[PDB]
Protein backbone atom coordinates (compact mmCIF):
# COMPACT_ATOMS: atom_id res chain seq x y z
CA UNK A 1 0.00 0.00 0.00
CA UNK A 2 1.13 3.47 -0.42
CA UNK A 3 -0.10 6.99 0.27
CA UNK A 4 0.37 10.17 -1.37
CA UNK A 5 -1.06 13.67 -0.69
CA UNK A 6 -1.60 17.04 -2.98
CA UNK A 7 -2.09 21.06 -2.60
CA UNK A 8 -2.40 23.13 -5.41
CA UNK A 9 -2.05 26.78 -5.68
CA UNK A 10 -5.76 27.48 -5.10
CA UNK A 11 -6.10 25.37 -2.11
CA UNK A 12 -7.83 22.16 -3.70
CA UNK A 13 -6.42 18.90 -1.76
CA UNK A 14 -6.57 15.19 -2.94
CA UNK A 15 -5.19 12.58 -0.48
CA UNK A 16 -4.86 9.07 -2.13
CA UNK A 17 -4.28 5.54 -1.00
CA UNK A 18 -3.92 2.49 -3.31
CA UNK A 19 -2.36 -0.75 -3.11
CA UNK A 20 -2.21 -4.36 -4.46
CA UNK A 21 -2.42 -4.98 -0.57
CA UNK A 22 0.89 -6.89 0.22
CA UNK A 23 4.17 -5.88 -1.38
CA UNK A 24 4.27 -6.20 -5.40
CA UNK A 25 0.62 -8.65 -4.60
CA UNK A 26 0.12 -11.80 -5.73
CA UNK A 27 3.63 -10.91 -7.89
CA UNK A 28 1.62 -11.99 -11.18
CA UNK A 29 1.77 -9.66 -13.93
CA UNK A 30 -1.48 -9.94 -15.94
CA UNK A 31 0.06 -11.54 -19.29
CA UNK A 32 1.95 -9.46 -21.57
CA UNK A 33 -0.11 -5.98 -19.66
CA UNK A 34 3.41 -5.48 -17.47
CA UNK A 35 0.45 -5.12 -14.88
CA UNK A 36 1.15 -6.88 -11.29
CA UNK A 37 -2.17 -8.45 -9.75
CA UNK A 38 -3.33 -7.22 -6.58
CA UNK A 39 -4.23 -10.00 -3.47
CA UNK A 40 -6.92 -7.55 -2.40
CA UNK A 41 -9.56 -10.80 -1.75
CA UNK A 42 -7.28 -11.39 1.79
CA UNK A 43 -9.39 -8.74 3.72
CA UNK A 44 -12.23 -10.42 2.98
CA UNK A 45 -13.14 -12.94 6.14
CA UNK A 46 -12.40 -16.26 4.83
CA UNK A 47 -14.03 -17.82 7.92
CA UNK A 48 -15.69 -16.29 10.66
CA UNK A 49 -13.37 -15.93 13.65
CA UNK A 50 -10.30 -16.72 11.30
CA UNK A 51 -7.41 -14.06 10.95
CA UNK A 52 -6.43 -12.43 7.82
CA UNK A 53 -2.60 -11.39 6.92
CA UNK A 54 -3.26 -8.83 9.67
CA UNK A 55 -4.71 -9.98 12.03
CA UNK A 56 -7.94 -9.11 11.35
CA UNK A 57 -11.06 -10.67 12.26
CA UNK A 58 -14.84 -10.63 10.54
CA UNK A 59 -17.90 -12.28 10.07
CA UNK A 60 -21.09 -12.04 7.70
CA UNK A 61 -20.67 -8.31 6.85
CA UNK A 62 -17.06 -8.76 5.63
CA UNK A 63 -17.37 -11.94 3.96
CA UNK A 64 -16.38 -13.40 0.63
CA UNK A 65 -19.24 -12.73 -1.92
CA UNK A 66 -19.55 -12.05 -6.03
CA UNK A 67 -19.17 -8.22 -7.07
CA UNK A 68 -18.21 -7.46 -3.16
CA UNK A 69 -15.44 -4.88 -2.06
CA UNK A 70 -13.57 -6.74 0.95
CA UNK A 71 -13.42 -4.07 3.56
CA UNK A 72 -10.30 -1.83 3.87
CA UNK A 73 -8.62 0.07 6.32
CA UNK A 74 -7.43 2.84 4.28
CA UNK A 75 -7.70 5.99 5.40
CA UNK A 76 -6.88 8.93 3.19
CA UNK A 77 -7.66 12.06 5.43
CA UNK A 78 -8.15 15.78 5.79
CA UNK A 79 -8.41 17.71 8.79
CA UNK A 80 -10.76 20.89 8.60
CA UNK A 81 -9.46 23.99 10.91
CA UNK A 82 -11.65 26.96 11.09
CA UNK A 83 -13.16 26.49 7.93
CA UNK A 84 -9.98 25.64 6.21
CA UNK A 85 -8.36 22.29 4.77
CA UNK A 86 -5.75 22.18 7.49
CA UNK A 87 -3.57 18.61 7.29
CA UNK A 88 -4.00 16.27 4.69
CA UNK A 89 -2.66 12.93 5.72
CA UNK A 90 -2.87 9.14 5.31
CA UNK A 91 -0.79 5.80 5.10
CA UNK A 92 -0.11 2.15 4.01
CA UNK A 93 0.09 -0.20 7.11
CA UNK A 94 -2.83 -2.99 6.75
CA UNK A 95 -4.87 -2.95 10.03
CA UNK A 96 -2.31 -0.32 11.71
CA UNK A 97 -3.59 2.77 8.97
CA UNK A 98 -6.09 3.61 11.16
CA UNK A 99 -4.24 3.79 14.35
CA UNK A 100 -1.55 5.73 12.47
CA UNK A 101 -3.79 7.88 10.98
CA UNK A 102 -4.97 8.76 14.26
CA UNK A 103 -2.21 9.49 16.28
CA UNK A 104 -1.18 11.95 13.12
CA UNK A 105 -4.79 13.50 14.04
CA UNK A 106 -4.03 13.51 17.82
CA UNK A 107 -0.36 14.89 17.75
CA UNK A 108 -1.61 17.60 15.23
CA UNK A 109 -4.23 18.70 17.23
CA UNK A 110 -3.92 17.95 20.92
CA UNK A 111 -0.52 17.82 20.84
CA UNK A 112 0.31 20.94 18.67
CA UNK A 113 2.81 19.24 17.02
CA UNK A 114 3.94 20.35 13.33
CA UNK A 115 3.75 18.16 10.43
CA UNK A 116 7.29 16.78 10.33
CA UNK A 117 7.24 16.32 14.28
CA UNK A 118 4.19 14.22 14.23
CA UNK A 119 5.25 12.50 11.66
CA UNK A 120 8.46 11.48 13.05
CA UNK A 121 7.00 10.67 16.56
CA UNK A 122 7.03 7.18 17.44
CA UNK A 123 3.79 5.03 16.92
CA UNK A 124 1.75 2.71 19.18
CA UNK A 125 -1.20 0.48 18.22
CA UNK A 126 -3.72 -2.45 19.46
CA UNK A 127 -6.28 -3.91 17.41
CA UNK A 128 -8.03 -5.99 19.66
CA UNK A 129 -6.66 -9.28 18.16
CA UNK A 130 -3.97 -10.50 18.66
CA UNK A 131 -4.19 -8.37 22.37
CA UNK A 132 -1.08 -6.89 22.34
CA UNK A 133 -0.37 -3.18 22.87
CA UNK A 134 2.67 -2.72 19.41
CA UNK A 135 5.43 -0.31 20.02
CA UNK A 136 7.79 0.68 17.71
CA UNK A 137 11.01 2.08 19.00
CA UNK A 138 11.10 5.06 20.43
CA UNK A 139 9.28 4.95 23.79
CA UNK A 140 10.78 5.92 27.20
CA UNK A 141 11.77 2.32 29.01
CA UNK A 142 10.20 4.39 32.24
CA UNK A 143 6.89 4.99 30.29
CA UNK A 144 6.32 1.19 28.60
CA UNK A 145 6.70 0.13 32.43
CA UNK A 146 4.02 1.93 33.73
CA UNK A 147 2.19 0.56 30.73
CA UNK A 148 2.96 -3.27 31.62
CA UNK A 149 1.95 -2.24 35.45
CA UNK A 150 -1.36 -0.62 33.93
CA UNK A 151 -2.06 -4.35 32.54
CA UNK A 152 -0.90 -3.73 28.69
CA UNK A 153 1.08 -6.63 27.19
CA UNK A 154 3.72 -3.90 25.19
CA UNK A 155 4.87 -5.71 22.03
CA UNK A 156 8.10 -4.20 20.28
CA UNK A 157 7.92 -4.68 16.34
CA UNK A 158 8.61 -3.32 13.34
CA UNK A 159 7.87 0.18 12.25
CA UNK A 160 4.56 1.18 11.18
CA UNK A 161 3.34 3.08 7.80
CA UNK A 162 4.58 5.63 5.64
CA UNK A 163 2.83 8.92 6.12
CA UNK A 164 2.86 11.53 3.32
CA UNK A 165 1.47 14.94 4.78
CA UNK A 166 0.66 18.49 4.03
CA UNK A 167 -0.13 20.83 6.43
CA UNK A 168 -1.87 24.67 5.39
CA UNK A 169 -0.53 27.61 7.35
CA UNK A 170 -3.23 30.23 8.17
CA UNK A 171 -1.83 32.61 5.68
CA UNK A 172 -2.32 29.64 2.98
CA UNK A 173 1.61 28.50 2.90
CA UNK A 174 2.00 24.89 2.76
CA UNK A 175 4.28 22.94 5.30
CA UNK A 176 4.98 19.01 4.12
CA UNK A 177 6.80 16.34 5.70
CA UNK A 178 7.68 12.38 4.36
CA UNK A 179 8.25 9.49 6.60
CA UNK A 180 11.59 8.67 8.26
CA UNK A 181 10.10 4.89 7.89
CA UNK A 182 10.28 4.96 3.81
CA UNK A 183 13.70 5.96 2.08
CA UNK A 184 13.74 7.36 -1.42
CA UNK A 185 10.34 9.38 -0.57
CA UNK A 186 9.72 12.79 -1.09
CA UNK A 187 7.61 15.71 -0.09
CA UNK A 188 8.30 19.06 -2.41
CA UNK A 189 6.46 21.98 -4.18
CA UNK A 190 6.86 25.81 -5.62
CA UNK B 1 14.66 26.79 16.73
CA UNK B 2 13.18 25.17 19.51
CA UNK B 3 12.14 22.21 16.27
CA UNK B 4 14.22 18.98 15.51
CA UNK B 5 12.16 18.32 12.91
CA UNK B 6 10.83 20.95 10.19
CA UNK B 7 8.61 20.79 7.44
CA UNK B 8 9.46 21.31 3.89
CA UNK B 9 7.86 24.50 2.95
CA UNK B 10 6.08 25.52 -0.13
CA UNK B 11 4.13 28.83 -1.15
CA UNK B 12 1.81 27.46 -3.71
CA UNK B 13 1.74 23.90 -4.28
CA UNK B 14 2.91 20.92 -2.78
CA UNK B 15 3.15 16.97 -3.31
CA UNK B 16 3.87 14.25 -0.81
CA UNK B 17 5.17 11.12 -1.95
CA UNK B 18 6.74 7.43 -1.33
CA UNK B 19 8.72 7.98 -4.39
CA UNK B 20 11.27 11.07 -5.63
CA UNK B 21 10.67 10.51 -9.21
CA UNK B 22 6.68 10.62 -8.94
CA UNK B 23 6.44 13.53 -6.33
CA UNK B 24 8.12 15.22 -8.89
CA UNK B 25 6.18 13.97 -11.69
CA UNK B 26 3.11 16.07 -9.50
CA UNK B 27 5.30 18.97 -8.85
CA UNK B 28 5.60 19.36 -12.83
CA UNK B 29 2.28 18.65 -13.49
CA UNK B 30 1.01 21.55 -10.75
CA UNK B 31 3.22 24.18 -11.80
CA UNK B 32 2.16 22.97 -15.79
CA UNK B 33 -1.05 24.44 -14.43
CA UNK B 34 -2.81 20.99 -13.24
CA UNK B 35 -5.07 21.19 -10.41
CA UNK B 36 -4.91 19.03 -7.40
CA UNK B 37 -6.52 15.98 -9.01
CA UNK B 38 -4.78 16.53 -12.11
CA UNK B 39 -1.28 16.03 -10.14
CA UNK B 40 -2.47 13.30 -7.93
CA UNK B 41 -3.67 10.94 -11.23
CA UNK B 42 -0.01 11.76 -12.79
CA UNK B 43 1.12 10.43 -9.30
CA UNK B 44 -0.50 7.33 -9.56
CA UNK B 45 0.15 6.61 -13.13
CA UNK B 46 4.07 7.70 -12.44
CA UNK B 47 3.89 5.65 -8.96
CA UNK B 48 2.28 2.54 -11.06
CA UNK B 49 5.41 2.65 -12.66
CA UNK B 50 8.40 3.33 -10.17
CA UNK B 51 7.04 1.98 -7.24
CA UNK B 52 6.10 -1.76 -8.31
CA UNK B 53 5.57 -2.55 -4.84
CA UNK B 54 2.10 -0.57 -4.11
CA UNK B 55 1.62 2.21 -7.16
CA UNK B 56 -0.75 0.02 -9.48
CA UNK B 57 -2.94 -0.68 -12.54
CA UNK B 58 -4.01 -3.52 -10.58
CA UNK B 59 -4.94 -3.00 -7.84
CA UNK B 60 -7.07 -0.23 -6.19
CA UNK B 61 -7.75 2.17 -3.52
CA UNK B 62 -9.39 5.22 -2.25
CA UNK B 63 -9.42 9.38 -2.83
CA UNK B 64 -10.28 12.02 -0.74
CA UNK B 65 -11.18 15.32 -2.74
CA UNK B 66 -11.93 18.99 -0.94
CA UNK B 67 -12.21 21.68 -3.04
CA UNK B 68 -11.01 25.17 -2.23
CA UNK B 69 -14.58 26.31 -2.19
CA UNK B 70 -15.33 23.28 0.88
CA UNK B 71 -17.06 20.26 -1.00
CA UNK B 72 -15.48 17.37 0.26
CA UNK B 73 -15.70 13.70 -1.64
CA UNK B 74 -14.98 10.29 -1.82
CA UNK B 75 -13.71 8.48 -4.56
CA UNK B 76 -14.22 4.53 -4.16
CA UNK B 77 -12.24 2.54 -6.61
CA UNK B 78 -11.82 -0.63 -4.55
CA UNK B 79 -11.51 -4.05 -6.37
CA UNK B 80 -14.72 -6.04 -6.70
CA UNK B 81 -14.68 -9.64 -6.16
CA UNK B 82 -15.01 -11.59 -9.42
CA UNK B 83 -18.47 -12.49 -10.12
CA UNK B 84 -17.87 -16.15 -9.47
CA UNK B 85 -16.29 -15.85 -6.05
CA UNK B 86 -17.96 -17.49 -3.39
CA UNK B 87 -18.10 -17.56 0.41
CA UNK B 88 -16.05 -20.66 0.85
CA UNK B 89 -13.92 -20.37 -1.69
CA UNK B 90 -10.39 -19.84 0.47
CA UNK B 91 -10.81 -22.68 2.36
CA UNK B 92 -9.30 -26.09 1.99
CA UNK B 93 -11.23 -29.47 2.06
CA UNK B 94 -11.22 -29.58 5.73
CA UNK B 95 -12.94 -26.09 6.18
CA UNK B 96 -9.86 -24.28 6.99
CA UNK B 97 -9.14 -20.84 5.68
CA UNK B 98 -5.85 -21.58 3.21
CA UNK B 99 -3.66 -18.21 3.04
CA UNK B 100 -1.72 -19.29 0.06
CA UNK B 101 -5.06 -18.67 -1.97
CA UNK B 102 -5.68 -16.01 -0.48
CA UNK B 103 -2.27 -14.26 -0.92
CA UNK B 104 -0.37 -16.11 -3.83
CA UNK B 105 -2.92 -17.55 -6.14
CA UNK B 106 -4.45 -16.46 -9.20
CA UNK B 107 -7.83 -16.22 -6.87
CA UNK B 108 -6.55 -13.86 -4.47
CA UNK B 109 -7.16 -11.24 -7.06
CA UNK B 110 -9.84 -9.17 -6.97
CA UNK B 111 -11.31 -6.82 -10.51
CA UNK B 112 -9.34 -3.83 -10.55
CA UNK B 113 -10.49 -0.63 -10.05
CA UNK B 114 -7.72 1.82 -10.29
CA UNK B 115 -7.85 3.02 -13.95
CA UNK B 116 -11.81 3.47 -13.36
CA UNK B 117 -11.01 5.44 -10.16
CA UNK B 118 -8.92 7.56 -11.39
CA UNK B 119 -10.69 8.59 -14.66
CA UNK B 120 -13.83 8.85 -12.88
CA UNK B 121 -11.90 11.40 -10.48
CA UNK B 122 -10.47 13.25 -13.36
CA UNK B 123 -13.02 13.50 -15.70
CA UNK B 124 -15.29 15.18 -13.10
CA UNK B 125 -12.59 16.80 -10.35
CA UNK B 126 -9.66 17.28 -13.09
CA UNK B 127 -9.03 19.68 -16.15
CA UNK B 128 -6.19 17.97 -18.34
CA UNK B 129 -7.19 14.97 -20.63
CA UNK B 130 -5.96 11.71 -19.24
CA UNK B 131 -2.93 11.32 -22.10
CA UNK B 132 -1.57 14.02 -20.82
CA UNK B 133 -1.52 13.13 -16.86
CA UNK B 134 -0.33 9.76 -18.02
CA UNK B 135 2.67 10.75 -19.85
CA UNK B 136 5.08 10.81 -17.66
CA UNK B 137 4.43 7.33 -15.98
CA UNK B 138 4.18 6.41 -19.82
CA UNK B 139 8.37 7.63 -20.29
CA UNK B 140 9.16 5.98 -17.00
CA UNK B 141 8.03 2.84 -18.04
CA UNK B 142 9.22 3.07 -21.97
CA UNK B 143 12.76 4.83 -21.78
CA UNK B 144 13.36 3.64 -17.19
CA UNK B 145 13.92 4.55 -14.29
CA UNK B 146 17.34 3.76 -12.07
CA UNK B 147 16.55 1.31 -9.12
CA UNK B 148 17.21 3.01 -5.99
CA UNK B 149 17.68 1.49 -2.43
CA UNK B 150 13.73 1.33 -1.79
CA UNK B 151 12.96 -0.97 -4.62
CA UNK B 152 15.88 -2.68 -4.47
CA UNK B 153 15.28 -3.44 -0.94
CA UNK B 154 11.80 -4.46 -1.43
CA UNK B 155 12.81 -6.45 -4.76
CA UNK B 156 15.37 -8.68 -2.74
CA UNK B 157 13.16 -8.80 -0.02
CA UNK B 158 9.31 -9.30 -0.82
CA UNK B 159 9.91 -9.71 -4.32
CA UNK B 160 11.83 -12.86 -3.94
CA UNK B 161 9.05 -14.31 -2.44
CA UNK B 162 6.63 -14.04 -5.18
CA UNK B 163 8.23 -12.17 -8.29
CA UNK B 164 10.61 -15.08 -9.74
CA UNK B 165 7.75 -17.39 -9.42
CA UNK B 166 6.00 -15.87 -12.36
CA UNK B 167 7.27 -16.35 -16.01
CA UNK B 168 5.95 -12.86 -17.42
CA UNK B 169 6.82 -11.16 -14.07
CA UNK B 170 10.37 -12.45 -13.16
CA UNK B 171 11.25 -11.19 -17.10
CA UNK B 172 10.76 -7.49 -15.66
CA UNK B 173 11.52 -7.22 -12.66
CA UNK B 174 14.43 -9.99 -12.26
CA UNK B 175 18.10 -10.49 -14.04
CA UNK B 176 20.95 -12.82 -14.02
CA UNK B 177 18.82 -14.76 -11.69
CA UNK B 178 18.79 -11.95 -9.31
CA UNK B 179 16.95 -9.41 -8.37
CA UNK B 180 17.19 -6.02 -10.13
CA UNK B 181 19.89 -4.07 -8.15
CA UNK B 182 20.43 -0.83 -7.08
CA UNK B 183 22.20 1.32 -9.77
CA UNK B 184 20.16 -0.76 -12.53
CA UNK B 185 18.07 0.17 -14.64
CA UNK B 186 14.25 -0.74 -15.12
CA UNK B 187 12.85 -0.44 -18.42
CA UNK B 188 9.25 -1.92 -18.29
CA UNK B 189 8.42 -2.25 -22.32
CA UNK B 190 4.63 -4.22 -21.94
CA UNK B 191 3.56 -1.48 -19.02
CA UNK B 192 4.15 1.19 -21.13
CA UNK B 193 2.30 -0.16 -23.67
CA UNK B 194 -0.46 -0.38 -21.69
CA UNK B 195 0.03 2.98 -20.62
CA UNK B 196 0.13 3.84 -24.46
CA UNK B 197 -2.95 2.44 -25.26
CA UNK B 198 -4.87 3.95 -21.79
CA UNK B 199 -3.82 7.08 -23.11
CA UNK B 200 -4.93 7.16 -26.10
CA UNK B 201 -7.88 5.23 -25.90
CA UNK B 202 -9.19 6.08 -21.98
CA UNK B 203 -10.12 3.50 -19.52
CA UNK B 204 -12.17 1.52 -21.45
CA UNK B 205 -8.45 -0.29 -22.68
CA UNK B 206 -8.11 -1.24 -19.31
CA UNK B 207 -11.51 -2.78 -18.85
CA UNK B 208 -12.99 -3.66 -22.18
CA UNK B 209 -9.62 -3.78 -24.56
CA UNK B 210 -6.40 -5.00 -24.70
CA UNK B 211 -5.62 -5.22 -21.44
CA UNK B 212 -9.13 -6.42 -20.25
CA UNK B 213 -8.11 -9.33 -22.69
CA UNK B 214 -4.36 -10.06 -21.40
CA UNK B 215 -5.94 -10.49 -18.00
CA UNK B 216 -9.02 -12.58 -18.35
CA UNK B 217 -6.45 -14.66 -20.50
CA UNK B 218 -3.79 -14.74 -17.60
CA UNK B 219 -7.08 -15.64 -15.15
CA UNK B 220 -8.86 -18.55 -17.18
CA UNK B 221 -4.96 -20.40 -18.22
CA UNK B 222 -4.72 -20.23 -13.89
CA UNK B 223 -7.31 -21.44 -12.36
CA UNK B 224 -8.69 -17.54 -11.73
CA UNK B 225 -11.78 -16.03 -11.80
CA UNK B 226 -11.97 -12.74 -13.24
CA UNK B 227 -13.86 -12.39 -16.47
CA UNK B 228 -13.80 -10.36 -19.25
CA UNK B 229 -17.61 -9.67 -17.95
CA UNK B 230 -16.07 -8.76 -14.44
CA UNK B 231 -13.66 -6.46 -16.20
CA UNK B 232 -16.75 -4.77 -18.11
CA UNK B 233 -19.06 -4.42 -15.00
CA UNK B 234 -16.62 -2.83 -12.73
CA UNK B 235 -17.51 0.71 -11.86
CA UNK B 236 -15.91 3.08 -9.55
CA UNK B 237 -18.13 4.81 -6.99
CA UNK B 238 -18.15 8.35 -6.12
CA UNK B 239 -19.42 7.70 -1.63
CA UNK B 240 -20.40 10.58 0.84
CA UNK B 241 -16.96 10.96 3.06
CA UNK B 242 -17.28 9.58 7.01
CA UNK B 243 -16.87 12.44 9.05
CA UNK B 244 -16.90 13.83 12.87
CA UNK B 245 -15.69 16.64 14.94
CA UNK B 246 -12.61 16.81 17.47
CA UNK B 247 -12.40 20.03 19.75
CA UNK B 248 -13.73 21.85 17.05
CA UNK B 249 -12.04 20.48 14.19
CA UNK B 250 -13.68 18.31 11.15
CA UNK B 251 -12.15 15.45 10.34
CA UNK B 252 -12.86 13.86 6.75
CA UNK B 253 -12.12 10.22 5.57
CA UNK B 254 -13.50 6.87 3.83
CA UNK B 255 -16.22 5.47 4.29
CA UNK B 256 -17.29 1.70 3.62
CA UNK B 257 -16.08 -0.09 1.86
CA UNK B 258 -13.30 1.34 4.28
CA UNK B 259 -13.24 1.18 7.95
CA UNK B 260 -10.94 4.30 8.42
CA UNK B 261 -13.39 6.69 8.46
CA UNK B 262 -15.52 5.10 10.67
CA UNK B 263 -13.29 4.03 13.57
CA UNK B 264 -10.97 6.74 13.31
CA UNK B 265 -14.14 9.32 14.14
CA UNK B 266 -15.05 6.55 16.72
CA UNK B 267 -11.84 6.59 18.44
CA UNK B 268 -11.86 10.54 18.13
CA UNK B 269 -14.83 10.90 19.50
CA UNK B 270 -14.03 8.25 22.80
CA UNK B 271 -10.33 10.46 23.35
CA UNK B 272 -12.75 13.61 23.40
CA UNK B 273 -14.02 12.87 26.34
CA UNK B 274 -10.22 12.89 28.00
CA UNK B 275 -7.62 15.98 28.55
CA UNK B 276 -4.92 14.72 26.04
CA UNK B 277 -3.22 17.43 25.72
CA UNK B 278 -2.65 17.32 29.47
CA UNK B 279 -1.35 14.05 29.48
CA UNK B 280 1.18 14.98 26.43
CA UNK B 281 2.85 12.67 23.67
CA UNK B 282 4.20 9.53 24.74
CA UNK B 283 3.12 9.42 28.04
CA UNK B 284 1.76 5.88 29.64
CA UNK B 285 -1.74 7.92 30.15
CA UNK B 286 -2.60 8.86 26.67
CA UNK B 287 -1.45 5.74 25.24
CA UNK B 288 -3.46 3.63 28.10
CA UNK B 289 -6.58 5.67 26.62
CA UNK B 290 -5.69 5.42 23.23
CA UNK B 291 -5.21 2.12 23.41
CA UNK B 292 -7.91 0.96 25.42
CA UNK B 293 -10.41 3.13 22.63
CA UNK B 294 -8.71 1.41 20.11
CA UNK B 295 -9.84 -2.08 21.85
CA UNK B 296 -14.02 -1.19 21.04
CA UNK B 297 -13.46 0.37 17.81
CA UNK B 298 -11.28 -2.75 16.44
CA UNK B 299 -13.95 -5.20 17.96
CA UNK B 300 -16.98 -3.51 16.34
CA UNK B 301 -15.04 -3.48 13.13
CA UNK B 302 -14.93 -7.32 13.26
CA UNK B 303 -18.60 -7.32 13.24
CA UNK B 304 -20.72 -4.30 11.71
CA UNK B 305 -17.87 -3.26 8.98
CA UNK B 306 -18.54 -4.66 5.03
CA UNK B 307 -19.07 -2.96 1.84
CA UNK B 308 -22.61 -0.70 2.07
CA UNK B 309 -23.64 -2.48 -1.18
CA UNK B 310 -24.27 -5.69 0.09
CA UNK B 311 -24.68 -4.74 3.94
CA UNK B 312 -25.72 -2.07 6.25
CA UNK B 313 -23.35 -0.29 8.43
CA UNK B 314 -24.42 0.87 11.27
CA UNK B 315 -22.00 4.08 10.59
CA UNK B 316 -24.52 6.71 12.58
CA UNK B 317 -24.40 4.57 15.87
CA UNK B 318 -20.75 4.04 15.76
CA UNK B 319 -19.82 7.81 14.80
CA UNK B 320 -22.62 8.63 17.38
CA UNK B 321 -20.49 10.72 20.38
CA UNK B 322 -23.34 9.50 23.15
CA UNK B 323 -21.97 5.51 22.36
CA UNK B 324 -17.97 7.03 22.46
CA UNK B 325 -19.19 7.99 25.80
CA UNK B 326 -20.27 5.06 26.64
CA UNK B 327 -17.45 3.24 25.55
CA UNK B 328 -15.07 6.42 26.99
CA UNK B 329 -16.66 5.95 30.46
CA UNK B 330 -15.39 1.87 30.22
CA UNK B 331 -11.73 3.15 30.22
CA UNK B 332 -9.77 2.81 33.62
CA UNK B 333 -6.79 4.99 32.94
CA UNK B 334 -4.70 2.13 35.64
CA UNK B 335 -6.02 -0.55 34.43
CA UNK B 336 -6.25 -2.36 30.90
CA UNK B 337 -9.74 -4.87 30.10
CA UNK B 338 -8.54 -7.97 28.17
CA UNK B 339 -9.79 -8.24 24.78
CA UNK B 340 -11.60 -11.09 26.25
CA UNK B 341 -14.09 -9.10 28.07
CA UNK B 342 -14.34 -6.57 25.17
CA UNK B 343 -17.45 -7.81 22.29
CA UNK B 344 -18.90 -5.92 19.69
CA UNK B 345 -21.05 -2.58 21.13
CA UNK B 346 -24.54 -2.97 21.51
CA UNK B 347 -25.69 -0.19 18.57
CA UNK B 348 -29.63 -0.47 19.43
CA UNK B 349 -29.78 2.81 21.98
CA UNK B 350 -27.81 4.76 19.66
CA UNK B 351 -29.37 4.62 16.07
N1 LIG C 1 -5.13 -4.10 1.78
C1 LIG C 1 -5.09 -3.27 2.98
C2 LIG C 1 -3.91 -2.29 2.91
C3 LIG C 1 -2.55 -2.96 2.80
C4 LIG C 1 -1.19 -2.29 2.94
O1 LIG C 1 -1.18 -1.39 3.81
O2 LIG C 1 -0.32 -2.96 2.22
C5 LIG C 1 -6.39 -2.49 3.13
O3 LIG C 1 -6.98 -2.16 2.07
O4 LIG C 1 -6.71 -2.09 4.26
CA1 LIG D 1 11.82 9.25 4.18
Amino acid sequence: TTHYSVVDKDGNAVAVTYTLNTTFGTGIVAGESGILLNNQMDDFSAKPGVPNVYGLVGGDANAVGPNKRPLSSMSPTIVVKDGKTWLVTGSPGGSRIITTVLQMVVNSIDYGLNVAEATNAPRFHHQWLPDELRVEKGFSPDTLKLLEAKGQKVALKEAMGSTQSIMVGPDGELYGASDPRSVDDLTAGY
Amino acid sequence: EEDVFHPVRAKQGMVASVDATATQVGVDILKEGGNAVDAAVAVGYALAVTHPQAGNLGGGGFMLIRSKNGNTTAIDFREMAPAKATRDMFLDDQGNPDSKKSLTSHLASGTPGTVAGFSLALDKYGTMPLNKVVQPAFKLARDGFIVNDALADDLKTYGSEVLPNHENSKAIFWKEGEPLKKGDTLVQANLAKSLEMIAENGPDEFYKGTIAEQIAQEMQKNGGLITKEDLAAYKAVERTPISGDYRGYQVYSMPPPSSGGIHIVQILNILENFDMKKYGFGSADAMQIMAEAEKYAYADRSEYLGDPDFVKVPWQALTNKAYAKSIADQIDINKAKPSSEIRPGKLAPYE
